[PDB]
This record gives structure tokens, sequence and C-alpha cells, in this order.
């Protein structure tokens, strides 16, 4: 039924990682402030997403056990994380309620960043699937340590060593799902599946980069080494 | 090769 200390314990501690991130509110302000050309746009997105992995490396040094695992399987977990993480994370900025007409302008903002068109429904729509969920802040970050730690990574050697890092993190979002929606069983699946959901929408993050509608495409070398682009 | 990576995860 309820936590037990320890899951107490680790749900605080993780709350505290994840929390050392940038407010949603200095990302939607940025936005909402006003319109930037699709080159302003790319440079500002560039930027963003070279700070959201560098934090990520931080918040998964700190999982517990993650230091234990073999050095090129610490890298497989990044690597293979890092823009589901992103994408994760946009949806949770996307779904922070704002001021009456804020969230259709945030919308309609990102729609006219530069961004191909053929991404923008996909995208849009994952986002919102994420938001029907109505997930807590707790939600989220067990959902973005669950993610991090997918045992079934491609160039993983040890999945067990994985899997036992994984597993007490489902089992207190598992408990947090029943505690947060007990009139919705299916509440913890949904969040499980969405992430079958993030692993699709992801498989096109380099073309979404590059046919951002810029002359040119400058990357930052942490950036081509993370979403494969030169 | 990951090297920027590598260092991220290796470094304090
Ligand atoms: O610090 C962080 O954790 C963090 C994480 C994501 C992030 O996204 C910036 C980027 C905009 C950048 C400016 C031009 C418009 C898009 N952005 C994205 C998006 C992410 C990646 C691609 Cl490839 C495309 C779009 N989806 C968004 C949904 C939002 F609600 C939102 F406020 C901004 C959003 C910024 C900071």
């Amino acid at each position: 039924m309820e936590l037990t200390p320890d899951q107490q314990t680790l749900l605080h501690f993780i709350m505290d990682s994840y929390n050392k991130q940038r407010m949603p509110q200095e990302i939607t302000n940025k936005i909402l402030k006003e319109a930037f050309s699709a080159e302003e746009n790319f440079l500002i997105l560039t930027e963003m997403a070279t700070n959201h992995v560098q934090v990520l490396v931080e918040f998964t040094k700190k999982l517990p056990g993650f230091q234990t695992l073999d050095h090129e399987d610490q890298i497989a977990l990044l690597k293979g994380s890092a823009v589901e993480a992103m994408f994760l994370r946009s949806a949770e900025i996307f779904n922070k309620k704002l001021p009456s007409g804020h969230s259709d302008l945030l919308e309609a903002r990102i729609r006219n960043s530069g961004i191909s068109d053929e991404y923008i429904t996909p995208m849009f729509s994952f986002y919102k699937s994420i938001g029907e969920l109505k997930m807590t802040q707790e939600e989220y970050a067990l959902l973005t340590a669950i993610v991090i730690l997918s045992p079934d990574r491609q160039y993983i050697k040890d999945r067990e060593a994985v899997e036992k890092l994984q597993e007490p993190l489902l089992d207190v979002l598992q408990k947090l799902c029943k505690i947060h929606q007990p009139e919705n069983p299916q509440h913890f699946a949904c969040l499980l599946g969405r992430l079958t959901e993030l692993r699709t929408f992801n498989h096109h993050h380099a073309e979404m980069l590059m046919s951002w509608r810029v002359n040119d495409h400058k990357f930052t070398p942490l950036l081509c080494e993370i979403w494969d682009v030169q | 090769d990951h090297q920027l990576l590598r260092y991220l995860l290796d470094k304090d």
C-alpha cells in the first residue's frame, strides 16, 4: 500500500536531484516574451539542448547504483536515453498550467519556430498524450529515472545489473500511481506505455534538427555526440 | 567515440 521509509528516502533524493533543472517558467517566459526568427530559435534550441544534456548527466550520476555499473554500459544508458529525456521534460514543461491563452500562444510560437511541418503533429500529439495522464512532479522525476535506467537499451552488456537499479524505482512509481490516482488502476500501465510511444517518437531526433528552416545547422561538440548530428 | 560524454561521466 504505502511507501516504506526506504522508499520515502529514495523518492525525496530523486526529487532533490531532479529539481536542479531549469524551471519550466524560465523556458516558457523566454518563448512567450517575444517572437524570434527561425535562425534565433535554432540557437535557443541548441543552447537549451546542451544545458539539458549537461544537467541530465549530473542527475544520472546521482541515481543509486549508477556509478557501480560497467563504464561502457553507463555511456550506453546515457546515450540511449538523453533525447527521450529531453522530450519527456519538454512534455512536462508544455503541460505546466499557465494563465488563460498562454499555452495556446506557446504552442503557436513552437509551431512557427522553424521546426519542419512533418515533426510538428507527432511532437504536440506526444505532449498532449502525456498531458492526459495528469502526472505529478514525482511521477515525472521517477519516470525520467526509469527511462535512463532502461535495461533493454542497445549495446548494454549486463542487463540484470541495470534491471536491479530500475526495479526499486518502478516499485515506488507503481505505489505513487495507486496513491495519486486510486480511481484509475490503469494509470501506472499507461505511464509505462507512453515510454514506448516516446521511443518511437524519438526515431527522427537527428532530422528534427537538420530539417530546421535555417540556411546553416551549427551544433556544439557535445550535441553532435548526443543527437547524432555533424 | 562519445569522448565528451565519457569525460563528463568520469570526472569528479
Ligand atoms: O532545460 C530543459 O529541461 C529544457 C528541455 C526542453 C526544452 O525545449 C526547448 C524547445 C523550444 C526551443 C526554442 C524554439 C521552440 C522549441 N521545446 C521543445 C522542443 C525540443 C526539442 C526539439 Cl528537437 C523541438 C522542440 N518542446 C517544447 C515544449 C515546451 F513547452 C517548451 F516550452 C519548449 C519546448 C528546453 C529546455
